[PDB]
């Protein structure tokens, strides 16, 4: 202008949007138990 | 408990009974030193006590 303020308007960038924060559960697959050795006792069925 | 509990089960076998009866007059004649007779020695050491 005759003041030095421009004419046309300022452009108005648009801020970024507030992300969606993720987490996760990762997992873990150990092997099972195996048999020990048997071993034959003195007793009887019912009683072992 | 149960680890002393599971090795006396393993380590736990039947038996070898033996009875084995023996006569005192038999080790004391077969002493090889200062052998004697049990019933001279009871009737002895008794009426000489």
């Amino acid at each position: 202008t005759i003041d030095g303020q421009p004419l046309s308007l300022s452009l108005y960038a648009t801020p970024a949007d507030p992300s969606m924060l993720l987490s996760a559960a990762i997992t873990a697959s150990q092997g099972g138990g195996d048999l020990p050795h048997a071993v034959m006792p003195m007793y009887r069925f019912p009683v072992i | 408990l149960a680890q002393m509990e599971k090795s006396y089960l393993e380590k736990d076998e039947r038996a070898l009974e033996v009875t084995r009866t023996v006569s005192l007059a038999e080790v004391y004649a077969g002493l090889t030193e200062n052998s004697f007779i049990l019933k001279d020695k009871v009737t002895e050491l008794v009426n000489a006590g």
